[PDB]
């Protein structure tokens, strides 16, 4: 089971440092160039940097003018990404992932990245985090109901249904950013008629940035 | 640098159809030794990029059978022999030849269905957020396709503009239908000096516009 984890990604203020860290295993981790990609909110891919094996050879995207460190630590099977003197540009989702096989020579780069890890989400902004309100969409044919998830920073918030034994008829909107800065967004799910009442419906919210989970339970008017 | 440019910018196609996604390099990325040096990967919404084919052609392991890269030089193409409802999402080319490493533009696959209206409903401010201080009206439209529809929101039958945010999921992968959200918010005071609140939707499958109200809040 080849697997990447990143982690370390977090809210952060313009001008301020972050590292991120990668998780390797089931492979040898020594034997392969990794990389660093990531993605801004909206965008496509952008290339980072990746290492050789032994850390012997870095290479940036020149766009970061040196403000990131690509090392890496064979024994603890880990690769880190040291970002300094962030800016509002370096949100994004960053990626690590495994190059099949390194570099033919001549700096050319490292080919084949066939496993990504799931990613991390860096946000760089001088905003406060503030955890989100929960409040309920209450409600023979078909009814709907849902979790309105209000004012809330930074992204993501997660949002399960009777602690993910409803997932049929779910859906969770993309969040959108209000004047005052925050977002909001609801989590709907489409349920038999006859069954208000009687089955009991819950929404799990979970805001990892400010380390809030919230349970609401939503029963018909 | 090396540019990279992908054509369509978005491909509808319906199941059992082949699709092809063309990629255009500015330099060749054939070596001498008979090699191409082009990727593809694919993203699903929320998910990471997934690797699809490596060094021009080679599909990696794990990859369906219906997926296959062809081309040389400065032109490829990701080909699916039979498109499937869950292979919406966006596909990007990178070639590995040169540092740095540089992705096209991406391809949106969508899912071609059948013409599906909206089921909509309406939701009035909970009690709860109410004391807060604040009412926010959500107006949903549910599994329609295509992605085009209209929301128009009345209070008292006065035209609203420009109060209202929307939002809408991604393709879904098992039905290839769309779902919208529209909500409408406003202060307790300012959601306590009107009645009625109406939500109206337009769309292709609705022979009519359908509309969804209530009463109270004032
Ligand atoms: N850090
Ligand atoms: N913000």
């Amino acid at each position: 089971q080849v697997q990447l984890l990143e982690s370390g990604g977090k809210l952060v203020k313009p001008g301020g440092s972050l590292r991120l860290s990668c998780a390797a295993s089931g492979f040898t981790f020594s034997d392969h160039y990794m990389i660093w990609i990531r993605q801004a909110p909206g965008k496509g891919l952008e290339w980072i940097s990746y290492i050789s094996s032994s850390g012997s050879n870095t290479i940036y995207a020149d766009s970061l003018m040196g403000r990131f460190t690509i090392s890496r630590d064979n024994a603890k099977n880990s690769l880190y990404l040291q970002m300094n003197s962030l800016r509002t540009e370096d949100t994004a989702v960053y990626y690590c992932a495994r190059a099949k096989w390194g570099t033919m020579g001549r700096g050319a780069p490292p080919t084949i990245y066939d496993h990504w890890g799931q990613g991390t989400l860096v946000t760089v902004s001088s905003a406060s985090t503030k955890g989100p309100s929960v409040f309920p969409l209450a409600p023979g044919g078909t009814a709907a109901l849902g979790c309105l998830v209000k004012d809330y920073f930074p992204e993501p918030v997660t949002v399960s249904w009777n602690s993910g034994a409803l997932t049929s008829g779910v859906h969770t909107f993309p969040a959108v950013l209000q004047s005052s800065g925050l977002y909001s967004l609801s989590s709907v799910v489409t349920v038999p008629s006859s069954s208000l009442g009687t089955q009991t419906y819950i929404c799990n919210v979970n805001h990892k940035p400010s380390n809030t989970k919230v349970d609401k339970r939503v029963e018909p008017k | 640098d090396i540019v990279m440019t992908q054509s369509p910018l978005s491909l509808p196609v319906t199941p059992g159809e082949p699709a092809s996604i063309s990629c255009r390099s500015s330099q060749s990325l054939l070596q001498s030794n008979g090699n191409n040096y082009l990727e593809w990967y694919l993203q699903k919404p929320g998910q990471s990029p997934q690797l699809l084919i490596y060094l021009g052609s080679n599909r990696a392991s794990g990859v369906p059978d219906r997926f296959s890269g062809s081309g040389s030089g400065t032109d490829f193409t990701l080909k699916i022999s039979r498109v499937e409802a869950e292979d919406a999402g966006v596909y990007y080319c990178m070639q590995a030849l040169q540092t740095p490493l540089t992705f096209g533009g991406g391809t949106k696959v969508e899912i071609k269905r059948t013409v599906a209206a909206p089921s909509v409903f309406i939701f009035p401010p909970s009690d709860e957020q109410l004391k807060s201080g604040t009412a926010s009206v959500v107006c949903l439209l549910n599994n329609f396709y295509p992605r085009e529809a209209k929301v128009q929101w009345k209070v008292d039958n006065a035209l609203q503009s420009g109060n209202s945010q929307e939002s809408v999921t991604e393709q879904d992968s098992k039905d290839s239908t769309y779902s919208l959200s529209s909500t409408l918010t406003l202060s307790k005071a300012d959601y306590e000096k009107h009645k009625v609140y109406a939500c109206e939707v337009t769309h292709q499958g609705l022979s009519s516009p359908v509309t969804k109200s209530f009463n109270r809040g004032e």
